[PDB]
């Protein structure tokens, strides 16, 4: 009865996606081929997968996911592959050329000639839906089709559906390290647009999740693999109160209610505890004052940022597992007390706890280990602030010279789109600060 | 799909991608006779990016052969792997232009041109995708200069919306090859940069070099020089044809590497390079690979680039890898050695990265680089170019023949602009 | 011979040109919009890429391996109200 | 699928006497074999007369 | 069948080209019927 | 049950005839001797379209073989299947007149006339329906000229309701074959035009562009470009001899191809036309089918259709293909040429998809168009003939005969008003 | 026993019947040598074949077809092909020669040597009827025997039988896809006879089912035997109510008193949209609402015209299969409140439901998967005049230079008949026009 759509778009995304549904599909026990081994005879209602599944007939479960993406090469492997029976035939929506790395490009053209086919699946999957309540675009800031079209996409199911929850998953670059020249260019541009139209979109970079395989995991030869399979947990405990009962269930709505303050602060960062290797596990107490420690050390973060100089607003606990309610106040009662930890004056009740009885399932040939008990952390620091004005550096260092700008003009977005799109972000970070102060 | 169709112009158009052509048709798998002799189903997903196959498992390639003078046709159709290529497909002239850039622009060559546009509007619109258009011709000669740059202006003119990459072979710093060079190759860059969307500016002396003193080889023959420059040429447009990791199409390498419109020549670079006694004491990893790839000695361009900065580089990895390898070595790169990158681009390193190597090889390396060092070339040709000039060299075949020293005037206007494009993109600051 | 994938192909038959060319066929099947551009459905990687022990693709290894856990079914939300207070077929008012 | 292989090596213009005359007794020689085995792949018994 | 079309041969008399060889005879045939005589 | 009576008449149309016979013979399984050797039931259901039985199992074709000369008579009896046809349908005379229309037309080919009209009123009265009759002569002969629009005449008025077409060999532009070409041909189409509703003009020097750029074929002769008629000849008729999935017969594709009575000069054509060296290299498909159609190199007409309208345009498939690509293609060409088509009508193209190809193939094609690039060879031979009439050259020979230059004045004005009205609808806009 | 004789005309027409009878045989268990096995009958007397096979009894069932052609070909296809037991060799009717794509052949010269023989042999297999539901007419309007010659039986049948349903399947030309040149001035001609004798004209263009067979059953290169499969499927669903039973049944003048406001407003347009491919159906749950309202969209329209231009005045949804009548109504609740389509003011209710019980048949050799749903859904709209419009606009520019006149000149038509088409044309899209508005 609690849809969820999701919409993977770009490679990013699409890949992401690719994690996510393998451990889907290995949580609620259906088959690659999407078959459950199992009937309507044994489970009694069964009627846990339908947040993202849904039974057609016989019993084959088709999700609700639409991989949209403008190249024709990764969803066709995802086309190909070990899941090509699961996905729906034209859920699975290519491309005819790419967008490679332009926000212009990805919003002016070709953007154009796939997005009412795109739309058209989306109106095809709502109306099968009865009672969808949310959206999880799942795409990257680098840019192309992960940023133009997700903004187009985003636009219009903003003017389409009127109020509903759209939550965005975010890859961003990282500081050091980013893969085009020309990610400023696209995360300042995407920016403009995703701020008035997501609601509490989740950021998430690469160096972060590298550095907690190398830290946690003992991995030392971290990949994208891990990364995806790391965000796959993190969505996977964002939403296993909708599936699974638990002491305190908590939806979309009374997420981005207590997770937003102000209609312009909805950037959230994620932080999954613990990341533990199987032989770290061995040789501990995993319980939830450390777990709750290790949430909110700095260490441990997924945004490469401090969140020692930040001044943290409102934060969920995602407890997933046999968690005790006594514990869970305990540990927020050392957090509470701890003083490095700051939080924002106008806020002291500032712990939103949500149990969940389910323990987490572990991917086979995957990294993380076996625990009874994990926090997905989301917490609305004002950390995120560093990140803005280091891209707004990068844009800037972009935009003195006008590098990489001709392609843009020569494909049709004008000066205009830069000029607001600058001196939106100079908004938002003006906007932090005086949340902050 | 994103087909790329493929052009050969000149007798060294015509080896280089006769080399190319046995080089990419051994990665898919193609026998000497056309059909698939393959391994995997992977090459044959995207084998028709380069191949209009016909009915049945025959595989006939996407390529123009081009030539003034039949020669050299003759020469590929009786070496190996020459079969596969389509009979239709060999329009030439009769005569020879040689190394007369107006024999290739204004004379016979500009007769010939009106068949070579019909073959490649009957190749173009034997298709669905047209992602551009590949030209291996030689920048500095006649028939591969002239013609080339003509066949560039009209296809331009007519699918001004494609991905346009030209290779080029470049004049030589060292020795002469060619005592009219100079001059044809300041006509052929001329008409060069305005529609080429990439030129990769492949050098004589560095493919000497590298087979010399890094693959030792004694006499190094020529096919090893043509197998090196087919290697990268074939490891550009991995993404197009192999899946994998993250990926980079030839649009996405020249919106990564073009920062404004008249800055899109690049530098070549192949990097597994180990001489055939010590392969087996090196260990082939990322960190070695980037270690081979910024390296002065490795570029096939010339242009030492301790004289200079590079302005973007990208790599293109080809094996069974991590992304933190290759992500950790290219800010190992940039954080080390950022006095000899432009400093007001931060993060001026593309990376793709897939999973399917070539032949013989666990794990591959393919470089590519905008540098502030290529303007060695260019101020070498336009010294060159003035010396003679002042003392009116090699001048009344083009003159009498259908040129104008106006035409050689904006051609020194362009060669200077560039070099001081290049010059002040260079000494710039961030602030 | 060993190659970069293994794939012990047995020589995949013989592609004569004689019989590729004067063995005609009217035999087009019309799944395509072209009869050139063949193998754009006729792929077969789906099995060998699981016959690899280790596979030669980042993208496939995303459920290679078989699965480990029970799944823990415990722990579902089954529905008693909505799709237990409602059956089929049937008012009560006996017909005998 | 010999003289196949041979008539596909062939110069890529004709223009000499010996050029000409090579490439069409290929191509009668190719042809007059396309009929023998068109007649014998056509049939499936063929008997032998005397 | 002596007039295919797709590897184009148009079987005619041993003449022209490469198979000329002073033979092949060029003498025309008696056509039997006199002509169309209503005199 | 349609039918057609065949009219060869002159020695061009005798060895075309000749080859159309050799052709549709092999197509419909008959041997020289007369009986069925084939094994498809399909070639017994309407083989009475153009052989009718006689006694004991024989099948003779339902041809008029017409002459003032023996000669190619005696060639066509030599030849191969040649002792098939019967040896009553043979009218020949013994003057060896020729080259004159006169000679052909108001002198001994009028003394003729009487016999071969009752011999194809013989073939007439020997079917059922009479779709119409079918002759094949030259524009520029003696007999074939003069004694054949004789007989186009004749038939004309006494069967003025049935479907008749000429396939007109017409003069050449380049060079001139036959000195009194130009009056001959002036003389001809001035009774052809207002007779015949089905002239398709067949060029030699498009057929020797055809032979030579299409199929190499360094020794081309008669016997490859009667081949090539003979292929446009069975092209037409094929929907009446075998089934298919959208018939058309030859009163369709005239009333669908002639807009005004007097607009019914056609260039055929045929697809697809490959070269033995070219034959694994090129994919037998309906588009490449299409474009060697639309192409201009494989017109039969020697004038180029760049340099006109055209006015409809017929492509009879045969083979087994998919209506949607078929249709899908000519609507493709259209959109793509539609400058070159006249917009005064919408769809000016025609589809007639046959179920059974040819021997051998695949797939085979026939282009058969009405369009107003056809006005440049009536202009060259209204400018030659009015050359040489201004100054009365050759025309003794024509008034010693029982001509007058009141005939050629009459001529030569329906030259010029067939010209004008070429004019006037390839200008007319559409509003 | 509820009889319905079907006369196809045209070469279109005899392809058509060759796959509805196919169709028809196939759904009744008939062997194509005209007798049902033993064990494919429903037993106990049944009476659902009767209204397409009689019963010359010897165990024989042969149909009521009046195939007609005036060209010797496609019926001698019939003739020898392998349903060639099933049909009496008088119940074949050739001529001469064919009307070669004119309407004055088809209408004065040839069709008159003919059209005493084909209205003697309607008149036998109509005595041999119980009681006569009417006529299903099956022909083309490009031009020859199915414009001309249908022109002059329907004014033959309208002066013998009178008040008689006609139904009438045209197959109109497409915009941009044709055949012949001369299909303007057929359509022309045909439309100004058809508008005073039909009582209901289906039509259908090419192009637009060509799209049908591309995207909703996925055969990229479809052919003339795809379309008359689909066809035939249209009127087996639409004929499926003097058969089988279940819930509201409709008839042949059920509905056409529900289809026509006016008398000359008899031209809706069939909408066929369960065509899902046996790849694409394993993937879906195929609902009564889902196909209910895909059956409303420009992209399944048989016409090539958009409904949007236009406004709704009637329609007749026939379903098939296990069908319960109460979602029948939800969907049709739902799609009175969308307002993507637009009914016309003067017709409130302008829904009528047929439901039956028999399961939709599948042919061997047919994409076509087996579905237990399906809707034929027959809506009369105004957006109709589009074709109109496109039709005059391409006669009256063929006509400005009186092109191809000469041929129907010469044949027994005079330019009179060529203007008061012109004008009755004009004056149906002016009464569309009124009526719409
Ligand atoms: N976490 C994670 N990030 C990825 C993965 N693959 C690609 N990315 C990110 O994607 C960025 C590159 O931009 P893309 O997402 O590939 O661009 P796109 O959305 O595909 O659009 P185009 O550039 O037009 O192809 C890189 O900086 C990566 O951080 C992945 O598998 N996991
Ligand atoms: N859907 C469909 N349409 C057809 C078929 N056959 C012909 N048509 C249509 O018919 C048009 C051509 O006119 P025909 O029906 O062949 O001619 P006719 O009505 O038989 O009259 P004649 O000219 O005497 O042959 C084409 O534009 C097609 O749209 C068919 O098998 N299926
Ligand atoms: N790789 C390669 N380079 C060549 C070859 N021939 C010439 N070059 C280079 O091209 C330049 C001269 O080209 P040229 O022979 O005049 O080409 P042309 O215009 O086709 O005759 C010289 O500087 C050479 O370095 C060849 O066969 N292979
Ligand atoms: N295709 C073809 N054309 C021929 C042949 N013989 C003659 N012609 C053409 O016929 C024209 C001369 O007409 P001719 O045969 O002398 O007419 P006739 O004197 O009435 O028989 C020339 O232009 C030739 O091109 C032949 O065997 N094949
Ligand atoms: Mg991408
Ligand atoms: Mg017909």
């Amino acid at each position: 009865m609690r849809e969820c759509i999701s919409i993977h778009v770009g490679q990013a995304g699409v890949q992401i996606g690719n994690a996510c549904w393998e451990l889907y599909c290995l949580e609620h026990g259906i088959q690659p081929d999407g078959q459950m081994p199992s009937d309507k005879t044994i489970g009694g209602g069964d009627d846990s997968f339908n947040t993202f599944f849904s039974e057609t007939g016989a019993g084959k479960h088709v999700p609700r996911a639409v991989f949209v993406d403008l190249e024709p090469t990764v969803v066709d492997e995802v086309r190909t592959g070990t899941y090509r029976q699961l996905f729906h035939p034209e859920q699975l929506i290519t491309g005819k050329e790419d967008a490679a790395n332009n926000y212009a490009r990805g919003h002016y053209t070709i953007g154009k000639e796939i997005v009412d086919l795109v739309l058209d699946r989306i109106r095809k999957l709502a109306d099968q839906c009865t009672g969808l309540q949310g959206f999880l675009i799942f795409h990257s800031f680098g840019g192309g089709t992960g940023s133009g079209f997700a903004s187009l996409l985003m636009e219009r199911l903003s003017v389409d559906y009127g109020k509903k929850s759209k939550l965005e998953f975010a890859i961003y670059p990282a500081p050091q390290i980013s893969t085009a020249v020309v990610e400023p260019y696209n995360t300042i541009l995407t920016t403009h647009t995703t701020l008035e139209h997501s609601d509490c979109a989740f950021m998430v970079d690469n160096e972060a999740i590298y550095d907690i395989c190398r830290r946690n995991l003992d991995i030392e030869r971290p990949t994208y693999t891990n990364l995806n399979r790391l965000i796959a947990q993190i969505v996977s405990s964002i939403t296993a109160s909708l599936r699974f009962d638990g002491a305190l269930n908590v939806d979309l709505t009374e997420f981005q209610t207590n997770l937003v303050p102000y209609p312009r602060i909805h950037f959230p960062l994620a932080t999954y505890a613990p990341v533990i290797s199987a032989e770290k596990a061995y040789h501990e107490q995993l319980s939830v004052a450390e777990i709750t420690n290790a949430c909110f050390e700095p260490a441990n973060q997924m945004v490469k940022c401090d969140p020692r100089h930040g001044k943290y607003m409102a934060c969920c606990m995602l407890y997933r597992g046999d968690v005790v309610p006594k514990d869970v106040n305990a540990a927020i009662a050392t957090i509470k007390t701890k003083r490095t930890i700051q939080f924002v004056d106008w806020c002291p009740t500032g712990f939103k706890v949500g149990i969940n009885y389910q323990p987490p399932t572990v991917v086979p040939g995957g990294d993380l280990a076996k625990v009874q008990r994990a926090v997905c952390m989301l917490s609305n620091t004002t950390a995120i602030a560093e990140a803005w004005a280091r891209l707004d550096h990068k844009f800037d260092l972009m935009y003195a010279k006008r590098a990489f700008v001709h392609w843009y003009v020569g494909e049709g977005m004008e000066e205009g789109e830069f000029s607001e799109a600058r001196e939106d972000l100079a908004a938002l970070e003006k906007d932090y600060e005086e949340v902050g102060v | 799909m994103r087909e790329i169709v493929h052009m050969q112009a000149g007798q060294c158009g015509n080896q280089i991608g006769a080399k190319f052509w046995e080089v990419i048709s051994d990665e898919h798998g193609i026998d000497p006779t056309g059909t698939y002799h393959g391994d995997s189903d992977l090459q044959l997903e995207r084998i028709n990016v380069y191949y209009n196959e016909a009915t049945g498992g025959k595989y006939v390639p996407r390529a123009v052969l081009v030539d003034l003078e039949p020669g050299t046709m003759d020469s590929v159709r009786s070496g190996p792997f020459g079969q596969i290529f389509r009979p239709d497909n060999f329009v030439f002239g009769q005569s020879g232009a040689g190394n007369n850039w107006a024999k290739g622009h204004y004379t016979e060559g500009a007769e010939l041109v009106d068949s070579v546009l019909d073959v490649v509007r009957k190749e173009a619109e034997s298709c669905d995708c047209l992602q551009g258009f590949q030209l291996t011709h030689s920048l500095g000669g006649g028939t591969g200069s002239g013609m080339g740059t003509l066949l560039i202006s009209k296809i331009r003119e007519e699918y001004p919306d494609r991905i346009m990459n030209t290779f080029s072979v470049v004049p030589s710093p060292k020795v002469s090859d060619t005592v009219v060079e100079p001059y044809n190759a300041t006509l052929s860059v001329h008409q060069l940069v305005e529609n080429t969307d990439e030129t990769y500016c492949i050098d004589n002396e560095a493919l000497y070099d590298i087979c010399f003193r890094t693959l030792k080889l004694t006499t190094p023959t020529y096919g090893d020089l043509n197998h090196l420059v087919s290697a990268t040429m074939s490891g550009v447009t991995t993404c197009l044809r192999f899946p994998g990791q993250l990926n980079a199409d030839l649009r996405k390498l020249a919106v990564n590497m073009v920062p404004f419109p008249r800055l899109h020549f690049f530098m070549p670079g192949f990097a597994p390079l180990t001489s055939r006694g010590s392969q087996q004491y090196r260990a082939l990893t990322v960190p070695e690979l980037t270690q081979q790839m910024f390296d002065a000695k490795n570029m096939m361009a010339a242009c030492d680039p301790r004289h200079g900065r590079y302005l973007t580089v990208a790599a293109i990895f080809r094996g069974r890898m991590s992304m933190k390898e290759v992500d950790e070595q290219m800010l190992n790169v940039q954080n080390k050695n950022s006095s000899y990158f432009v400093e007001w681009i931060p993060n001026n390193v593309k990376t793709a990265v897939c999973d399917i190597p070539p032949r013989g090889l666990k794990m591959s390396a393919t470089f590519i680089g905008n540098s502030t060092a290529i303007q060695e070339l260019f101020k070498r040709i336009s010294e060159q170019f003035t010396a003679m000039f002042r003392r009116k060299a090699f001048l009344h075949w083009y003159t009498g023949e259908g040129m104008d020293e106006m035409e050689f005037t904006e051609a020194e206007s362009n060669m200077n602009d560039l070099v001081s494009e290049y010059q002040q993109y260079q000494d710039a600051t961030a602030e | 011979k060993m190659k970069e994938i293994t794939y012990f192909n047995n020589n995949k038959k013989s592609n004569s040109t004689y019989d590729r060319l004067f063995h005609v066929k009217h035999g087009y099947q019309n799944k395509l919009h072209r009869d050139d551009r063949e193998h754009t459905r006729g792929l077969k990687v789906y099995e060998e890429e699981s016959s690899k022990a280790v596979p030669a693709l980042s993208s496939s290894a995303y459920g290679h391996r078989p699965p480990l856990e029970k799944t823990t079914r415990k722990h579902a939300r089954i529905e008693h109200v909505m799709k237990g207070f409602y059956r089929h077929r049937g008012t009560n008012l006996p017909e005998y | 699928e010999e003289i196949h292989h041979q008539y596909q090596g062939l110069s890529v213009v004709t223009d000499t006497a010996p050029k000409k005359a090579r490439k069409e007794r290929m191509e009668a020689e190719m042809k007059q074999l396309e009929r023998d085995i068109e007649l014998l792949e056509k049939h499936k018994v063929i008997y032998i007369s005397n | 069948a002596l007039n295919s079309l797709a590897p184009f041969a148009t079987t005619y008399k041993p003449t022209c080209g490469y198979f000329f060889s002073r033979s092949t005879n060029n003498k025309k045939k008696q056509m039997g019927i006199p002509a169309t005589d209503l005199v």
